[PDB]
RNA sequence: GAUGUGUGCU
DNA sequence: TCTGAATCTCTTCCAGCACACATCAGGACGC
DNA sequence: GCGTCCTTCGGAAGAGATTCAGA
C-alpha cells in the first residue's frame, strides 16, 4: 500500500486509515518518541502538521512540492482545534493566551 | 502567535458570548432533502451555511455576495468550513450541577460547602433539602432535611425563611458564601486546632479556597445555568446507503437533553404540579449528567442492544480519545505499507522500494519534475501521465529518488532504532528489502511482518533524516555504548567457519607470502579453509599521533582466518582474527574498529563483513541433519540416580520428615540438578568428539558437528534449546509462574509420550500467554516512564559543580559481574583520583573518561571513582552535558539541547517488553536455578565478614544470627575480588581475618526452612501458644512426641489475634536469662507456618536450631515474572514491612511500656531531644540500651522503603539503591543498561520539596511545589541579604511524578483526564508549553534537538 | 526447487520438519525407483516384488 | 555522492546546528539562484549543502556574513 | 460454567491480611443469583445479583 | 464512524 | 472520648501497528 | 411501505471516606 495526498477524515482533518480506503499509515504515540529521541524536530513537525491534521498548511506544502520549493508553513493542527472546542462544550473554559 | 494555553470556569456570560445561537428544538436534518432544522442541533442560521459560499434558502450563491446576511432565512453566506467554529448553547430552564464538580474525587462542591458528597447529592436529586437561610430558628445553614422533616418546619416554622432542593439550592449556597471570611476563619481554626487529620483537611479547603480567590473563578459558575453545545461539524451525520441516518452518540445526548428541558419549560409555564415538575428537574439533570460524562452516575444510558454511548468525555479521555489518538499520534500522508524480505545485496545506507510504491508516494515530486521538464503544462495531464505509468515517468522517479532517504518504522517502535532513514533504491516487486544489519535493530526477521516507509518532505527533514535518523549514523545503541549493527546468526555462522581450523589440510605444512595467496590457494582448491599455515601480513598501527607504521611478521594462522584479514582496515592489530570468531568475538572487533579508526571505516567494515560472511556460509553447506544430534550415552542413568533419590524423598515425605512445601522446592532442586548433569555429559560429548589424525596417530580438536557449530558460534541458539535437542527437555513451568513437579525425561530427537506432550503443553502455553497477556503491563510502564522524563532535555555545558555519586565495581553473589570500567566508562568524574600512589592525581576533575582513562584506572587498579550524576546536576529545568556523560550512541560527550529523558525512558523500558515478548524461544522450560548451599571460594585470599552478629557452635564454629550480612574475599593485596551474601541461621567453617584455600567451603545451610537459631542455652518454654487457639498440634501418641505448626494470620481466631507465639529461654530456676551484653531476656518470636521439633522445657545449647521455617520460593525466574519489580521501584511503593530506620542520631533509650507497641526514644548528646517513635511489636530491635546510633541505621530489620533512604541517607543514597535494584533485575535476565537512564529516571522522581519553613520566600508552610523553584528562589534571595526557605526533597512515583507537574496538558493527556481537567479549571491554572509532549499536541517544534536552537532565540526575544 | 535455512530448526525446537525431509527423501526415492522401473516397460512381476 | 556525514560533524560539532547550517544553504541553492561552491555532481541541494560544510568552505558565520554583504550590496545598489 | 452451585475460594488477596474467604454461588440457567460469602469477622451475607 | 468476530508480526 | 491507624469503598489503569468480513443507524403504531 | 416520536463475573494500586480503638 502506499498513499500521497488523497482523501481525509471528517471530524478531525487527517489522512483515513485502512488499505480498502486509501488511507495513511499511522505514526502513532510510540513512534513520535523515536523522532524525539533523535532530536529530529523539523521532521516531526512535518508528521504532525504538513501531511497532517493542518489543513491550510497541508495544501500549501504540497502547491510548494509541485512548485521547485521543498519548505513548509506550518499553522495548527486541526485536532487540537477540535480538542478546544470539545472542551469548552463543558463547563470548561480553554485559550490560548497572547 | 502564542506562548500560552490557559484554562478556567465558564461563566454564563461566557458561554453566551461563545454561542452564535440558541438552540431550542430537538431536530437534526429531517431525513429529506438534506437540509437542517429551524432550531435544531443542525442549522444553517445558528452554526453556518451547509453548503460553501451559498445560502440556505437560495438567494445568495457566489462571492459577490460574501458577508451579508439572507432575509428569508436569515443565514449569513460565509465558508462552509465555519460549521466547525461556531458553537450554540441551551438556555437550561433550572440550574444543572455539572457532574466533574460532583462526582470527580475529592468533590470540588463537596469541601466548598463543607457538606459530604451524600449529603449534596440527595439534594441536588430532589431526595432531601437543604437549608438556606435557617433565620431565628433551630437550623443551621447546611442541614438537611428530609421530606418529613421540611414539613414539620414547614407547619411550625412558616416564616420567610425557605428550604429549595435540587441545582438551585445549592447555587444558591455556593452564590450567597463570602470566600475571603470563610478562609480567614478556616486560617483562624487551623492555627488553632492540633489533630493532624482536621489540620490537612482545613488546609486542603484553605487551598480550594485560595484558588478560587486567587483566579478569576467563581463558586456559582460550577452550576450550570447555560450549556454550550458543539459545533455540528464536530459531531457529523453522515448518510449511509439509503434513507436513513448514521448513529451519532453526541446528537443523541443533545436531543435528550432539549427533549428534557423543552419539558421542563412547558411545565414551568403551565403550573404543573410539585412532584411532577421536581421530577422533571431531576430527570433534565440526569440527562445533562449523561451528556457530560455518562457513566460516572449510576447506571450508563445506552443507545442500542446495550452499549453505552460516549459523552463528551468519553471523547476526550481514554486509549480512543483526542489525546491518544489524534494529537499525540496521526495518521500521515506520504506513507506506505508492505512485507520485508532480506536482499542481502545492500549497502548500510540503502534500502528497496518497490517500484509501484515509490510512484504513488513520491508523487507531487515527479508531478514536480514533469512540469519543469515542460512534458506537462497543468496538474491534470501531468497527473493523467502519472497515472498512465508512461516511459519517462520512471526516470523523473529515479531523479527524484536518487538522495531522498525515507523512514522505514516497524509496528512496535520499541527504541529510537525502530525508525531509521535510508536511500531507496527501486527494485520490482513489492516487498521492502531490508539490510541484514539492521535486523538486529528492527527486530525484524522476515516470516511475515510488515515495515512503514514515510517521505520526508521539507529541505530540513531530509537533513535530518540524512545526519540524524541515517542508519548509517546508528551503529551504536542508545542504551549501551555496544554496537547494534551485530551480523547475525548467518555471517557470525560464515565467520566461525571461515576463521577455523582442524590438524589437517590438503596443504598445511606450506607458508604462503600473504593474504591474496591464503584466497588464490583456497579458490583454487590446493588448500583447506581449516589449514594451519604460516602467512606473511603487513598489520599497521597507529599507536603514534595517528600515524599508522607498518610491521610485516610471519604469524602461525589459517588460511581462513588470512583471507578474512584482507577486509579488515588498516590500524586494527591482527590480534583480532586469529581465532574461532563467534558472535560477541565480531561485535568486539566492530566496537574496537569504531573506538580506534571512526564511523565510516567501521560502516565499510560491517559491509564487507556482511558479504564475506554471507558468501562463506554459502560455500560451506552447514546444513542440519539428524544424525548431528547425538544422543549421550549415559542419560538414563543420571535419569535412574535422580529417580531413586526422588523416591527416598518420598519415603521421607510421607514418614514426615518434610512438609508438602518442602517436597516441592527438594524435586525441583535433584531434577534440575540431573538436568544439569545431563545437559554437561551431552555438552562434553558433543563439543569434542572429532578424533582426526594429525597426519599420524589419533588427536583430539573442537567437533565440526553443525549443531554444535552454531551453538558455539552464537548464531542461532544455545545450552538450553540445545540441550533439549539431544539432552532431556527438564521440567515446565505453568502459567501462574509455579514449575512443574514432574519433569520430562526425553528430547527432541527421540518421541514424546501422549502424556510428555500433554506435560509440556503447560509450559508452552504459558510462554504463549505470556507474551500476548502480560507485554501490556511492560508497555505501561515505557509509557508511563516516558510521560515522566519527555520534559528532561540537556539544556547547557557545565554547571559546575564538585558533588557526583560512589562508583565501584558489583561483587554482589559471585565473580565481578560489571567491573569499574563498565560502570565508569563515558562519564565526567567529579574529583581528581588518587592512584595507590597516594597524595599524587591520576585523571584530572572534568575529564570525560574514554577507553584510554579506563585502561589507565585499570592499570593502576583502581575501586572506586567518584563520577559525576545526573540527580546531582545543580541545572534548572535540564541537565548540563558534563552531568550526563557520553551520548552513547557516539564516541564523545553529550550534545547541548539533546531530549535525553527520553533515551532514557525507552532504553529502560524495552528490554522487559521485548523479551517477555521472546519468553517462548526456550519454549516452557523452568529456567530456575539449582539453590546453591554453599559457599566454595574459587580464589586466594583472606575474609571479611560485614555486620554480623554471631554466636558459637555446640562443635565450636560459628553461626550467624544476622539478616543483611555478607562474606567478601580479600586478597593478599587489599581489594575485594569475591563476595557473597550469607543468610540467617548459616553455620561458618571458617571465620574473618584468616586466609583460605582457593576450592574449599567456608559456608554451609540449608537452601530452603530458614532456622530461628538462638545465642543462649537453657531451658524453652511454650509461652502464649496452646492447642487449637494459636498452634495446630498432631500427636503421635507411639512417640509421644508433638510437632506444632503455628498457624498465620489466616487460619488463626479473631480473639486469638492479639496473642504472640514466643519461645521464652529460661534456666533451671525459673529465671529468665539475658542476651549477653544486654539486660533483655531471650524472647524469640515464632512467625507464621513454622514448625517446631523440640518439646516443652528441654535443655539446649548456644547456637542451636529451634525451629524452621519453610520458604516456598518457587517460580520460573523469567524477565514476566521478575518485572513488577521495576515497576514497584520506579512507583516506590513502600513494601509490607518497612524496615525501620533512625530518623535522628543519638542514645537510644526506652520510656514508656505497652502503648499498644513499643516506644523508643532516642536522644543525642547536645541537641533537642523530641523524638519518639512507635515500634509495633513485630519485629525484633537490633539495637540495645546502651548503643550509639546515626540517622539511616536500622532499629529493625527488612526491605528498605524508598522514602526513609532519600529523607535519611539523602539523594545519593537512594539514587544508588534504585539504580542497583533495577540493574540486579536486569542483569539477572542479561540486559545490559547503562545506569545514566536509571539515574535520569530517578531525578524525574525528585522534583518536589515540601517546605519546612517560609523564610524570607513567599512559599507556605506545608507545601509541595517543584525543587527547582525553590532553588531559584533560595539563590536569588542569597544573593541578597534575606535568608532562603528550608525544604524536604520528596520522592513520588512515575505516576505521580507524572500526574504532578506543572503543565496540565501533559498531566491530562497522561492519565485521569477528568481528574486534571477539573483541578486545572478551578485553580485558573496556565500552561506554558515548556515540554516536549505540549509541543507535540500543539504542533510545534519540540524544544529538544533541530528545535532547541529556534526555541532558546524564541524564549530569549521576549 | 527450496533452499531453507538450517539455523531455524535449532533455536526453535521443530525437529520434525527435518525427519519429514527424511522421510520424504526416502519417499521420493521409493517413487524414483518405481519410475525408473517403469518408464523402461518391464513385466508385471518385478513391479510387484518391487 | 554522500553516505555518511561524520566529516561534516567534525567540521561543525553539534549536529544540531549542522542540521540548520546546511537547511539555510540548501533552501539558497533551490529557492534563490545561488550557485553551488563546489562542483556539483548530479546530487541534491541538501547533499550539496552538506559537501560544502565537511569540504570547510562554509558555516553559519560565513553563511551569516555572506547574507550580510549581499544585502549590503542590494541596498548600495539601490541608489 | 454449568449451572448448579459452585463454592469458590476468593483465596488470599481479600482483606490483606491472608484470611481465605469462601463463597458459593448458585447459577440458574435463567434468573438470578444467590451468591453467598463469607465476612473476615466470620459472618454469612447473601448477595442476590 | 462505531461496534462484533477472525487474523499477521512483535 | 478525641485522634492516628485500620478498614471500607470508589476510581482508574491494563502495549503497538495492520488486514478481512458483517451490521447499525428508532421500530411502533397511525396512516 | 411512509412517518413522528420518546446485568451480575479480573486485579493490583491509590485516594478519600468512614470506623475502630485506645490513652
Ligand atoms: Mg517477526
Ligand atoms: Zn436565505
Ligand atoms: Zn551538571
Amino acid at each position: 500500500h502506499a498513499r500521497s495526498t488523497g482523501s481525509y477524515s471528517l471530524v478531525t482533518q487527517q489522512p483515513l486509515g485502512g488499505k480498502a480506503q486509501f488511507g495513511g499509515q499511522r505514526f502513532g504515540e510510540m513512534e513520535v518518541w523515536a523522532l524525539e529521541a533523535y532530536g529530529a524536530a523539523y521532521t516531526l513537525q512535518e508528521m504532525l502538521t504538513v501531511k497532517s491534521d493542518d489543513v491550510n498548511g497541508r495544501t500549501k506544502m504540497y502547491k510548494n512540492i509541485v512548485d521547485g520549493n521543498h519548505q513548509m508553513e506550518p499553522g495548527m493542527p486541526e485536532s487540537f482545534n477540535v480538542l478546544l472546542k470539545e472542551i469548552r462544550s463543558l463547563g470548561i473554559n480553554i485559550e490560548l493566551e497572547d | 502567535e502564542f506562548d500560552a494555553i490557559k484554562i478556567a470556569l465558564a461563566s454564563p456570560d461566557m458561554i453566551r458570548s461563545w454561542s452564535f445561537g440558541e438552540v431550542k428544538k430537538p431536530e437534526t436534518i429531517n431525513y429529506r432533502t438534506f437540509k437542517p432544522e429551524r432550531d435544531g442541533l443542525f442549522c444553517a442560521r445558528i452554526f453556518g451555511p451547509v453548503k460553501d459560499y451559498e445560502c440556505l434558502c437560495g438567494k445568495y450563491k457566489r462571492l459577490k455576495h460574501r458577508g451579508v446576511i439572507c432575509e428569508k432565512c436569515g443565514v449569513e453566506v460565509t465558508q462552509t468550513k465555519v460549521r466547525r467554529e461556531r458553537m450554540g448553547h441551551i438556555e437550561l430552564a433550572s440550574p444543572t450541577a455539572h457532574i466533574w464538580f460532583l462526582k470527580s474525587l475529592p468533590s470540588r462542591i463537596g469541601l466548598l460547602l463543607d457538606m459530604p458528597l451524600r449529603d449534596i447529592e440527595r439534594v441536588l436529586y430532589f431526595e432531601s433539602y437543604v437549608v438556606i437561610e435557617g433565620g431565628m430558628t433551630n437550623l443551621e445553614r447546611q442541614q438537611i432535611l428530609t421530606e418529613e422533616q421540611y414539613l414539620d418546619a414547614l407547619e411550625e416554622f412558616g416564616d420567610e425563611f425557605d428550604a429549595k432542593m435540587g441545582a438551585e439550592a445549592i447555587q444558591a449556597l455556593l452564590k450567597s458564601m463570602d470566600l475571603e471570611q470563610e478562609c480567614e476563619q478556616l486560617r483562624e481554626e487551623l492555627n488553632e486546632t492540633n489533630s493532624e487529620t482536621k489540620r490537612k483537611k482545613l488546609t486542603k479547603r484553605i487551598k480550594l479556597l485560595e484558588a478560587f480567590v486567587q483566579s478569576g473563578n467563581k463558586p456559582e459558575w460550577m452550576i450550570l445555568t447555560v450549556l454550550p453545545v458543539l459545533p455540528p461539524d464536530l459531531r457529523p451525520l453522515v448518510p449511509l446507503d439509503g434513507g436513513r441516518f448514521a448513529t451519532s452518540d453526541l446528537n443523541d445526548l443533545y436531543r435528550r437533553v432539549i427533549n428534557r428541558n423543552n419539558r421542563l419549560k412547558r411545565l414551568l409555564d403551565l403550573a404543573a404540579p410539585d412532584i411532577i415538575v421536581r421530577n422533571e428537574k431531576r430527570m433534565l439533570q440526569e440527562a445533562v449528567d449523561a451528556l457530560l460524562d455518562n457513566g460516572r452516575r449510576g447506571r450508563a444510558i445506552t443507545g442500542s442492544n446495550k452499549r453505552p454511548l460516549k459523552s463528551l468525555a468519553d471523547m476526550i479521555k481514554g486509549k480512543q480519545g483526542r489525546f491518544r489518538q489524534n494529537l499525540l499520534g496521526k495518521r500521515v500522508d506520504y506513507s506506505g505499507r508492505s512485507v520485508i524480505t532480506v536482499g542481502p545485496y545492500l549497502r548500510l545506507h540503502q534500502c528497496g522500494l518497490p517500484k509501484k510504491m515509490a510512484l504513488e508516494l513520491f508523487k507531487p515530486f515527479i508531478y514536480g519534475k514533469l512540469e519543469l521538464r515542460g512534458l506537462a503544462t497543468t496538474i491534470k495531464a501531468a497527473k493523467k501521465m502519472v497515472e498512465r505509468e508512461e516511459a519517462v515517468v520512471w526516470d523523473i522517479l529515479d531523479e527524484v529518488i536518487r538522495e531522498h532517504p525515507v523512514l522505514l518504522n516497524r509496528a512496535p517502535t520499541l527504541h529510537r532504532l525502530g525508525i531509521q532513514a535510508f536511500e531507496p533504491v527501486l527494485i520490482e516487486g513489492k516487498a521492502i528489502q531490508l539490510h541484514p544489519l539492521v535486523c538486529a535493530a528492527y527486530n525484524a526477521d522476515f516470516d511475515g511482518d510488515q515495515m512503514a516507509v514515510h517521505v520526508p518532505l521539507t529541505l530540513e527533514a531530509q537533513l535530518e533524516a540524512r545526519a540524524l535518523m541515517m542508519s548509517t549514523n546508528n551503529i551504536l545503541s542508545p542504551a549501551n555504548g555496544e554496537p547494534i549493527i551485530v551480523p547475525s546468526q548467518d555471517v557470525v555462522l560464515g565467520l566461525y567457519y571461515m576463521t577455523r581450523d582442524c590438524v589437517n589440510a590438503k596443504g598445511e605444512g606450506m607458508v604462503l607470502t600473504g593474504p591474496k595467496e591464503a584466497e588464490r590457494l583456497y579458490r583454487s582448491g590446493l588448500a583447506s579453509l581449516h589449514a594451519r599455515v604460516k602467512v606473511r601480513i603487513t598489520e599497521y598501527e597507529k599507536d603514534a599521533n595517528g600515524e599508522l607504521v607498518a610491521k610485516t611478521s610471519l604469524k602461525d594462522t589459517t588460511v581462513g582466518r588470512a583471507i578474512l584479514w584482507m577486509i579488515v582496515p588498516k590500524g586494527l592489530p591482527y590480534s583480532i582474527v586469529n581465532q574461532a570468531l563467534g558472535k560477541k568475538a565480531i561485535s568486539k572487533m566492530l566496537n574496537t574498529c569504531y573506538r580506534i579508526l571512526g564511523l565510516k571505516p567501521t560502516v565499510i567494515f560491517a559491509d564487507q563483513i556482511m558479504y564475506t560472511g554471507f558468501a562463506y556460509a554459502a560455500r560451506s553447506g552447514a546444513s542440519v541433519g539428524i544424525d548431528d544430534m547425538v544422543i549421550p550415552e549415559k542419560k538414563h542413568e543420571i535419569i535412574s540416580e535422580a529417580e531413586a533419590e526422588v523416591a527416598e524423598i518420598q519415603e521421607q515425605f510421607q514418614s514426615g520428615l518434610v512438609t508438602a512445601g518442602e517436597r516441592y522446592n527438594k524435586v525441583i532442586d535433584i531434577w534440575a540438578a540431573a538436568n544439569d548433569r545431563v545437559s554437561k555429559a551431552m555438552m562434553d560429548n558433543l563439543q569434542t568428539e572429532t578424533v582426526i589424525n594429525r597426519d599420524g596417530q589419533e588427536e583430539k580438536q573442537v567437533s565440526f558437528n553443525s549443531i554444535y557449530m552454531m551453538a558455539d558460534s552464537g548464531a542461532r541458539g544455545s545450552a538450553a534449546q540445545i540441550r533439549q535437542l539431544a539432552g532431556m527437555r527438564g521440567l515446565m513451568a505453568k502459567p501462574d509462574g509455579s514449575i512443574i513437579e514432574t519433569p520430562i525425561t526425553a528430547n527432541f530427537r527421540e518421541g514424546l509420550n501422549v502424556l510428555q506432550y500433554f506435560i509440556s503443553t503447560h509450559g508452552a502455553r504459558k510462554g504463549l500467554a505470556d507474551t500476548a497477556l502480560k507485554t501490556a503491563n511492560s508497555g505501561y510502564l515505557t509509557r508511563r516512564l516516558v510521560d515522566v522524563a519527555q520534559d528532561l532535555v540537556v539544556t547547557e555545558d557545565d554547571c559546575g559543580t564538585h558533588e557526583g555519586i560512589m562508583m565501584t565495581p558489583v561483587i554482589e553473589g559471585g565473580d565481578v559481574k560489571e567491573p569499574l570500567r563498565d560502570r565508569v566508562l563515558g562519564r565526567v568524574t567529579a574529583e581528581d583520583v588518587l592512584k595507590p600512589g597516594t597524595a599524587d592525581i591520576l585523571v584530572p576533575r572534568n575529564t570525560l573518561l574514554h577507553e584510554q582513562w579506563c585502561d589507565l584506572l585499570e592499570e593502576n587498579s583502581v575501586d572506586a571513582v567518584k563520577v559525576r550524576s545526573v540527580v546531582s546536576c545543580d541545572t534548572d529545568f535540564g541537565v548540563c552535558a558534563h552531568c550526563y556523560g557520553r551520548d552513547l550512541a557516539r564516541g564523545h560527550i553529550i550534545n547541548k539541547g539533546e531530549a535525553i529523558g527520553v533515551i532514557a525512558a525507552q532504553s529502560i523500558g524495552e528490554p522487559g517488553t521485548q523479551l517477555t515478548m521472546r519468553t517462548f524461544h526456550i519454549g516452557g522450560a523452568a529456567s530456575r536455578a539449582a539453590a546453591e548451599s554453599s559457599i566454595q571460594v574459587k580464589n586466594k585470599g583472606s575474609i571479611k565478614l560485614s555486620n554480623v552478629k554471631s554466636v558459637v557452635n555446640s562443635s565450636g564454629k560459628l553461626v550467624i544470627t544476622s539478616r543483611n550480612t555478607e562474606l567478601k574475599l580479600i586478597d593478599e593485596f587489599g581489594r575485594t575480588k569475591e563476595s557473597y551474601k550469607v543468610p540467617y541461621g548459616a553455620v561458618l567453617a571458617k571465620g574473618d581475618g584468616e586466609q583460605v584455600a582457593g576450592g574449599e567451603t567456608v559456608a554451609n545451610w540449608d537452601p530452603h526452612t530458614m532456622p530461628v537459631i538462638t545465642e543462649v542455652s537453657g531451658f524453652v518454654r511454650f509461652t502464649d501458644m496452646i492447642d487449637g487457639q494459636t498452634i495446630t498440634r498432631q500427636t503421635d501418641e507411639l512417640t509421644g512426641l508433638s510437632s506444632l505448626v503455628v498457624l498465620d494470620s489466616a487460619e488463626r481466631t479473631a480473639g486469638g489475634k492479639d496473642l504472640r507465639p514466643a519461645l521464652k529461654i529460661v534456666d533451671a530456676q525459673g529465671n529468665d536469662v539475658l542476651i549477653p551484653g544486654t539486660d533483655m531476656p531471650a524472647q524469640y518470636f515464632l512467625p507464621g507456618k513454622a514448625i517446631v521439633q523440640l518439646e516443652d522445657g528441654v535443655q539446649i545449647s548456644s547456637g542451636d536450631t529451634l525451629a524452621r521455617i519453610p520458604q516456598e520460593s518457587g517460580g520460573t525466574k523469567d524477565i514476566t515474572g521478575g518485572l513488577p519489580r521495576v515497576a514497584d521501584l520506579f512507583e516506590a511503593r513502600r513494601p509490607k514491612e518497612p524496615a525501620i530506620l533512625a530518623e535522628i542520631s543519638g542514645i537510644v533509650s526506652f520510656g514508656k511500656e505497652t502503648k499498644g507497641k513499643r516506644r523508643l526514644v532516642i536522644t543525642p548528646v547536645d541537641g533537642s531531644d523530641p523524638y519518639e517513635e512507635m515500634i509495633p511489636k513485630w519485629r525484633q530491635l537490633n539495637v540495645f540500651e546502651g548503643e550509639r546510633v546515626e540517622r539511616g541505621d536500622v532499629i529493625s530489620d527488612g526491605p528498605e522503603a524508598p522514602h526513609d533512604i532519600l529523607r535519611l541517607r539523602g539523594v545519593h543514597a537512594v539514587t544508588r539503591y534504585i539504580v542497583n535494584e533495577v540493574q540486579d533485575v536486569y542483569r539477572l535476565q542479561g540486559v545490559k543498561i547503562n545506569d545514566k537512564h536509571i539515574e535520569v529516571i530517578v531525578r524525574q522522581m525528585l522534583r518536589k520539596a515540601t517546605i519546612v519553613n517560609a523564610g524570607s520566600s513567599d512559599f507556605l508552610e506545608g507545601e509541595q511545589v517543584e525543587y527547582s523553584r525553590v532553588k531559584i528562589a533560595n539563590r536569588e534571595l542569597e544573593a541578597n541579604g534575606k535568608v532562603g526557605a528550608t525544604y524536604s526533597r520528596d520522592l513520588l512515583g512515575i505516576t505521580k511524578a507524572s500526574l504532578a507537574t506543572e503543565s496540565f496538558i501533559s498531566a491530562a493527556s497522561f492519565q485521569e483526564t477528568t481528574r486534571v481537567l477539573t483541578e486545572a479549571a478551578v485553580a485558573g491554572k496556565r500552561d506554558e508549553l515548556r515540554g516536549l509532549k505540549e509541543n507535540v499536541i500543539v504542533g510545534r517544534l519540540i524544544p529538544a534537538g533541530t528545535g532547541y536552537a529556534y526555541h532558546q532565540d524564541r524564549m530569549r526575544r521576549r | 526447487d527450496i533452499v531453507l535455512n538450517p539455523l531455524g530448526v535449532p533455536s526453535r525446537m521443530n525437529i520434525g520438519q527435518i525427519l519429514e525431509t527424511h522421510l520424504g527423501m526416502a519417499a521420493k526415492g521409493i517413487g524414483d525407483k518405481i519410475n525408473a522401473m517403469l518408464k523402461q516397460q518391464q513385466e508385471v512381476a518385478k513391479l510387484r516384488e518391487f | 555522492a554522500r553516505v555518511t556525514v561524520q566529516d561534516a560533524v567534525e567540521k561543525i560539532g553539534n549536529r544540531f546546528d549542522l542540521v540548520l547550517v546546511a537547511a539555510r544553504r540548501a533552501r539558497q541553492m533551490q529557492v534563490g539562484g545561488k550557485d553551488p561552491l563546489v562542483p556539483e555532481e548530479n546530487d541534491k541541494t541538501t547533499v550539496i549543502a552538506l559537501r560544502e560544510i565537511e569540504e570547510g568552505l562554509i558555516n553559519n558565520q560565513i553563511l551569516d556574513v555572506r547574507e550580510r554583504q549581499e544585502q549590503q550590496e542590494q541596498e548600495a545598489a539601490e541608489l | 460454567r454449568s449451572p448448579g452451585v459452585f463454592f469458590d475460594s476468593d483465596k488470599g488477596k481479600t482483606h490483606s491480611s491472608g484470611k481465605v474467604l469462601y463463597n458459593a454461588r448458585i447459577i440458574p440457567y435463567r434468573g438470578s443469583w444467590l451468591d453467598f460469602e463469607f465476612d473476615p469477622k466470620d459472618n454469612l451475607f447473601v448477595r442476590i445479583d
